[PDB]
């Protein structure tokens, strides 16, 4: 009942402010928790901080089981603001571990903004470099309704989880379950499918000449494939008649092509 | 190198005929003389000579001198190629074994054989110890003598590797096998006498705890009643139940046997007396009273079999619990590169698992303070499980020397299988595993979901489900799987995980361990994959298969309920491996395992040829006599080349894997399965 | 009625006209007024 | 380390050895119950869940000999748990008693005459 | 009773076969068929008895009297009987069994022995008599069509496409075409014997009409030979023309809701003597009466308690 002065204070700005906030939150959570065990362990938790850190989930669920509607609603609003306000790793790991502890119980997950915040927590799990949690939350988002953005993010998550075959299966599902050739060449770029991405970029450019980021991808494909000749030929034909934000992006590929063909005079 | 390439390319271009064989032979001999220290050239020369033997034998089956001219350098080159490997020479050893068994009686091949046995080392025979003992009772003198000499050398150098199958083969019913085994055993007591006596005592003592007297009499009467009242074969039931009277006539030796004698011995004596009165003067008037007494004994025995749930060693076998130290090694764990573990003690209480066969739960205690839990199996032949475990070890060794599968940690989980007789044995106990049926059962018992909900929906939509046609059963099955969300395994595996990283790693291991076992079971021909035969490791996520009783597509060619599926791939196994489907880790792992098994088809072909051609083990696949073995090995050869779906074309790995996926997960094939197989799970 | 085999397995010329009458008629089709159908409706 | 020259020398040695592939690195190279209890995998009810997780939290600091400063308050908290539960505190005995007796064996000073006393209350 | 120029009956899984008439949709007689389900039922051309065949027995039910019992039972086969039929003068039975056989039966209590057997390497799903009562089509689970003439004892086998089981086949009474469907919905139509003289039995593939993405379960012509209805597992019954083989009429029982998920398939259908009104059997525990022109249903019979998989509808020859 008396936890709103620790949760809804609305004065945290910096990193150590959030750390001392979670410190005071853990101590006021373990002090009065309606259980003799955590209340007795609070006196030692005042002197040792990792013990108050590991006893966070049990204290949280014991305090959550006793509050009513309005207090737990301000509680979930405060934990949403504490999630979306900062970017430090320790507090985000603490809140993610608390959320996965709560969703492992029989009472279900603690309700966030929309559908237990599986769109929020995964976006907090990708930046915290906990990719298994982000993959699980994106699978939970995929189980409701499949969209191309979820498939693209599944490819992006499964690539940095050292799983190329799972991302290849995601591409196979996207190609045999949609059937309109919505597959962008960046999807083949992430899978290192350089020939397929090259055929996709030539499929996209031969119909119409468009703005940049469409030939830079073809340059990246032909660079990673190992053809310096056509790369340098496509670079020299468009190096002059192009803007400023593209030469800074294509200059290293131009130098790589000039080195691969051995033309140092253009490489300089 | 280029001579070997010339021979390989000429074989790939023009096949095997009577015009290309001397050319590739002269190329291979040129390569072997050009190198003289290359395993590949000697191996290619030896397999080329063996293939020449096979072709010239198959040609005259639709002279014995050209076969000699091609078998003697085959044995020479194979014995040369054995010594070059030093780590893995199982295929070459099986090739010298089959040449030894088929043409080892000829006086010229015997020269190369007796040179080769003295040439190579003695550990290279430790991998072919069963396949030797399966041919110990051969009716030819010189090959049998050299087999006996090799077995005596193995027993002299490595006594622990040979004592268990020797004491298995000693207690047989055939004359030649038991006297040859007793001869080799009594020659083994010269340098090691305590080990042979302790091993005979241990084997003869825990063959008795496996099947007690009342279980033996129950099984024998249940067989003889079926035989007499279905086939009218009095001399069949006589040979069925007279060894029971023979083993009952030597006196009870334990308290349980004395109890069985005091309970049923007068009826089992008077029934034998009436059977003898019938056999002397033939009249059914003497047989009806004997069968009345036998049915009374059977009905009294059958009521006390569900009550059996524990065995104390003071009551069942008083010689096992007073050992307290032994010279025998713990069964299933002996390798010549590590110090041996001896049997120190045996626990004085066994727990009987309540089932139709009642397997005991034996737990020994080794010399290093570690408990070895086993499973004492009766009423079952464990000579097939040992051969499929050897095949699985070969497949693990094949996957171990490949770069793309070693980085993915692809392997099959094995357990020890130690047979003790024709109908009893000892299976190693794998810890931390749980049955696939006993996981969905607990998940549905916890989530308040009924167990047979899909079967109840099927019986409610149509009461005569098993009597419909194919299309009606397809409609009922599709209505059952559409009205039921099958996601028990995925949420069950996610609920029992501490975090998401361990859950993801376990799911990855589960997928890439299911795929390997699916492809290996397709190549082998595994059947009867109901959820009581698949186990999940709760600590690593891997998949363990058991009950290797239906191999080589026996379950596909049975009459009542034949299965039309290569492996088990249902909706519960598919919804728990990934979120998109089986096109991710599963298909790529299947491609990898299939191309590894196709690149090394000769080794698995040699192992399966040594398995199938055994005359004492090919009785389960035949329910001339050598025609079925040929047409089974031909089917296996079709599976490993992509000529299994159609013979006029050759499919590669992705097309074959896609056809197997479409065949295994089709509703028309799943709708025809038995209801105990649970095709909706 | 159960089933018994070994029936008419030797007479070819008798089986050529025993049950294969090859009755092919009713070539001319005529129109109608749909008496039962209109009576039902 | 923070000196830039030392980091430059370190990555120079790293390049001079040179780009070992990760599988060769992984070739060259209980505590499971606490992970199941801190997440409550066994799904014990919450009334008898706080004693188990508090006992694991007390045992995590009572196991180490480096932090021997708060040993009196973890011991009095353990006695508080064992008196407050009642007859159901028998399940925590195999995890509390060997560490308790090992601490009594390894420690020193006037806390030892304390610990034995508290041990008596456990008895 | 059946003292009426038109008769109608349905059968299914509710262990009864229902007889009714399309005047108000009320049942007249419920005949008790127990211990098995009915695969197919056919009325005798003399309009005296009906025959229900399913799972190793063929049971006759009398039409003039009121008897709920199987007066004459045929046994001897070891599995199901897919389809049965009679000679147009009531002389012999053609019965296709589930296991491997298509056989003949003699309807008189005498030793005529005009019964023969036809054995193939596949479980057969459909049999069809030729309209001149001389040939017979066998369709099995290997996609093979066995054109077997009863005059001789040699049979043609025709495979349009292997690896797919064909389900039905039928010939119009005018003897113009021969259509057949399989387990992927393809409907091939071969031109039948044009050799009225000496039964040469030439077949040329006229068309394949691609429709019915799900399983296609039964295809039937019309007695006027101007229409052809086929039923499929997407809960549809589509009637095509014989002129250019385009789509005449589409009928569906789909509610348009994602909450049903194929609540019942389209099992059987039949035409009338006018080829104007059809009766359809769906597995939504009821049968319907539709018209080939207006599309909307005209009648419904919902007296069954389970699904129904076969129906018989014969009327007088005039129409
Ligand atoms: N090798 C093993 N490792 C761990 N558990 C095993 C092993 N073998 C058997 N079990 C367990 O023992 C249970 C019962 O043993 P089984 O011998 O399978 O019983 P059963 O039903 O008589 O066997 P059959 O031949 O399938 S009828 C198995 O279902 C598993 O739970």
């Amino acid at each position: 009942i008396n936890l709103q002065k620790a949760w809804g204070a609305a004065r945290r700005v910096s990193k150590d402010d959030w750390l001392e906030w979670l410190r005071r939150l853990s101590l006021e959570l373990l002090k009065d928790s309606s259980s003799p065990s955590l209340r007795s362990c609070w006196a030692l938790a005042q002197a040792y901080n990792p013990m108050a850190r590991d006893l966070f989930n049990a204290a949280f669920v014991s305090c959550w089981s006793e509050l009513n509607e309005d207090q737990q609603d301000e509680l979930i609003r405060s934990i949403e603001l504490a999630l979306t306000s900062q970017d430090i790793a320790e507090v985000t790991q603490t809140l993610l571990n608390l959320a996965e502890f709560m969703e492992h119980s029989d009472k279900g997950p603690l309700p966030l903004r929309d559908d237990n915040g599986i769109v929020l927590l995964g976006e907090r799990a990708a930046k915290c470099r906990a990719y298994a949690k982000a993959l699980h939350y994106k699978e939970l988002e995929f189980q409701k309704g499949p969209t191309p953005a979820i498939l693209e993010s599944l490819i992006s998550i499964n690539n940095k989880l050292q799983q190329p075959e799972a991302a290849a299966g995601v591409l196979e599902y996207a190609m045999k379950h949609f059937g309109e050739l919505e597959i962008q060449a960046t999807w083949y770029e992430k899978l290192h499918e350089w020939e397929d991405a090259l055929v996709a970029y030539d499929k996209k450019m031969d119909t119409n000449k468009d703005d940049p980021e469409l030939m830079l991808g073809r340059m990246r494909c032909l660079e990673a494939l190992g053809e310096w000749g056509q790369l340098h030929q496509q670079c020299c034909e468009k190096w002059t008649l192009v803007n400023d934000e593209t030469q800074a992006k294509m200059a290293r590929m131009a130098a790589a092509a000039a080195w691969g063909l051995g033309q140092w005079d253009s490489m300089e | 190198r280029c001579f070997l390439k010339l021979g390989e390319w000429q074989l790939n271009l023009q096949g095997i005929n009577e015009s290309t064989i001397p050319k590739v032979l002269q190329y291979y001999s040129a390569a072997t003389e050009h190198d003289r220290s290359w395993y590949k050239a000697w191996h290619a020369w030896a397999v080329m000579n063996f293939e020449a033997v096979l072709h010239y034998k198959h040609q005259n089956q639709a002279l014995s001198k050209t076969l000699l001219m091609y078998t003697v350098p085959a044995v020479q080159g194979f014995f040369r190629s054995i010594s070059l490997s030093r780590g893995n020479n199982l295929q070459d050893t099986l090739r010298v074994l089959t040449l030894w068994f088929d043409y080892g009686h000829w006086p010229d091949v015997n020269e190369a054989l007796v040179e080769g046995v003295k040439a190579i080392q003695i550990d290279t025979w430790l991998q072919v110890i069963p396949q030797l003992i399966a041919r110990i009772d051969t009716p030819r003198p010189l090959v049998g003598r050299l087999i006996h000499q090799l077995l005596t050398d193995i027993g002299r150098y490595h006594p622990q590797a040979l004592i268990y199958p020797l004491t298995v083969a000693s207690k047989s019913t055939t004359t030649a096998r038991h006297n040859a085994a007793n001869k080799i055993l009594k020659n083994m007591c010269e340098h090691s006498n305590t080990l042979v006596q302790q091993a005979m005592m241990v084997s003869e003592e825990l063959i008795r705890v496996a099947i007690l007297w009342h279980e033996m009499w129950h099984e024998g009467l249940e067989e003889a009643s079926r035989l007499y009242f279905g086939e009218r074969n009095v001399k069949g039931m006589f040979e069925v139940l007279e060894p029971l009277h023979a083993m009952m006539e030597r006196g009870p030796q334990t308290l349980k046997e004395t109890s069985f004698n005091q309970a049923y011995g007068r009826d089992l004596m008077e029934a034998q007396e009436w059977c003898r009165k019938y056999m002397k003067s033939g009249n059914v008037k003497d047989l009806t009273q004997a069968w009345d007494l036998y049915y009374h004994v059977f009905r009294r025995i059958s009521k006390q079999l569900p009550q059996l749930t524990s065995l104390e060693l003071q009551y069942v076998s008083p010689k096992l619990l007073m050992c307290r130290d032994l010279e025998l090694a713990v069964p299933g764990t002996y390798d010549p590169n590590q110090p041996i573990i001896r049997i120190q003690s045996i626990a004085p209480s066994l727990q009987v698992i309540t089932s139709k066969q009642r397997p005991r739960k034996l737990t020994l205690m080794g010399s290093n303070g570690h408990e070895f839990v086993f499973l004492l199996k009766g009423h079952e032949d464990l000579r097939q499980d040992e051969r499929v475990m050897q095949l699985f070890g070969l497949v693990n060794t094949l996957l171990a020397n490949d770069p793309t599968s070693l980085r993915k940690n692809l392997s099959i989980q094995r357990y020890a299988v130690i047979p003790l007789s024709t109908n009893s044995g000892l299976i190693g106990w794998v810890p931390h595993c749980d049955t696939l049926h006993a996981l969905i059962r607990d998940y549905r018992e916890k989530k308040k979901i009924l167990l047979n909900i899909e079967h109840r929906i099927m019986l409610r939509m149509a009461p005569d489900y098993d009597h419909l046609t194919l299309m009606q059963k397809v409609e009922v099955f599709e209505h059952a799987v559409n009205n039921t969300a099958g996601d028990d395994l995925a949420k069950l595996l996610w609920l029992k995980s501490p975090s998401s990283e361990v859950w993801f790693d376990r799911r990855t291991n589960y997928t890439r361990s299911l795929a390997v076992m699916s492809m290996v079971g397709y190549i082998l021909g595994l059947g009867d994959r109901h959820p009581s035969n698949l186990m999940l490791d709760r600590l690593s996520g891997k998949i363990l298969h058991i009950d290797f009783g239906d191999c080589f597509e026996v379950a596909m060619t049975r009459e009542k309920f034949p299965e039309k599926i290569p492996f088990r791939l249902t909706r519960m196994l598919t919804n728990a491996m990934e979120v998109t489907g089986l096109d991710g880790n599963y298909r790529i792992t299947c491609h990898t395992v299939m191309e590894v098994l196709r690149e090394h088809k000769d080794s698995v072909m040699a192992v399966l040829e040594a398995f199938v051609y055994d005359p004492l083990l090919n009785w389960r696949l035949m329910d001339a006599l050598n025609k079925k073995a040929i047409q089974i090995i031909n089917r296996v050869r079709d599976k490993l080349t992509g000529r299994d779906f159609s013979h006029d074309d050759t499919l590669d790995v992705p097309t074959q894997v896609e056809l197997l996926i479409k065949q295994a997960t089709s509703h028309e094939n799943l709708c025809q399965c038995y209801i105990g197989w649970c095709p909706f799970w | 009625i159960q089933w018994k085999e070994r029936n008419s397995k030797q007479s070819a010329q008798e089986l050529k006209s025993l049950f294969e009458k090859k009755s092919l008629k009713e070539k001319p089709p005529i129109s109608g007024k749909q008496s039962i159908l209109s009576v039902r409706l | 380390e923070q000196n830039q020259g030392t980091r430059r020398e370190a990555i120079r040695v790293l390049g001079l050895l040179g780009a070992l592939d990760p599988y060769k690195h992984k070739v060259n190279i209980s505590d499971y119950s606490t992970s199941e209890m801190l997440v409550n995998m066994g799904n014990l009810p919450l009334d008898e869940f706080y004693p188990a997780v508090s006992m694991v939290a007390l045992m995590r600091i009572f196991r180490d000999q480096s932090l021997s400063h708060h040993h009196t308050m973890v011991v009095q908290a353990i006695t508080f748990i064992f008196k407050s539960l009642g007859l159901k505190c028998v399940q925590f005995l195999p995890q509390v008693m060997p560490t308790f007796l090992n601490v009594i064996r390894v420690c020193d000073g006037a806390i030892r005459e304390f610990l034995f006393q508290q041990l008596g209350m456990l008895v | 009773v059946g003292s009426d120029p038109v008769i109608l009956a349905t059968a299914g899984y509710d262990h009864t076969v229902r007889f009714w008439q399309a005047h108000s949709g009320i049942c007249t007689r419920t005949v008790q068929h127990q211990d098995s389900q009915v695969n197919a039922l056919e009325v005798t051309p003399d309009r005296s008895m009906i025959a229900a065949a399913g799972y190793q027995h063929i049971r006759m039910y009398d039409l003039n009297s009121n008897n709920p019992n199987p007066i004459i039972s045929y046994d001897g086969v070891n599995k199901n009987i897919a389809s049965v039929g009679f000679h147009e003068d009531g002389r012999w039975m053609y019965t296709g069994g589930e296991d491997c056989t298509a056989r003949i039966w003699d309807l008189r209590s005498r030793n005529l022995q005009c019964q023969r057997i036809f054995q193939v390497n596949a479980p057969i799903n459909c049999v069809c008599l030729h309209p001149n009562q001389a040939e017979l089509i066998v369709g099995d689970q290997s996609g093979a069509i066995h054109i077997w003439d009863l005059k001789t004892d040699h049979n043609e086998q025709l495979i349009p496409e292997p690896e797919v089981s064909i389900t039905s086949a039928h010939i119009d009474p005018d003897a113009s075409y021969m259509a057949a469907v399989n387990s992927t919905g393809n409907c091939y139509v071969w031109n039948l014997t044009g050799g009225i003289g000496d039964e040469v039995t030439q077949l040329i593939p006229k068309t394949k009409i691609p429709a019915h993405t799900r399983y296609a379960l039964q295809c039937r012509f019309s007695p006027d030979s101007t229409l052809l209805a086929t039923c499929s597992a997407d809960q549809t019954c589509k009637i095509w023309r014989t002129s250019n083989f385009s789509l005449m009429t589409e009928l569906s029982i789909k509610s348009g809701n994602p909450g049903e998920s194929s609540r019942g398939w389209m099992w059987g259908c039949a035409f009338s003597g006018d080829s104007q009104y059809i009766v359809t059997a769906s597995s939504d525990n009821l049968a319907r009466l539709w018209c080939v022109e207006t599309g909307e249903i005209k009648r419904e019979y919902g007296g069954h308690q389970k699904a129904v998989v076969c129906l018989a509808f014969n009327d007088s020859v005039l129409g």
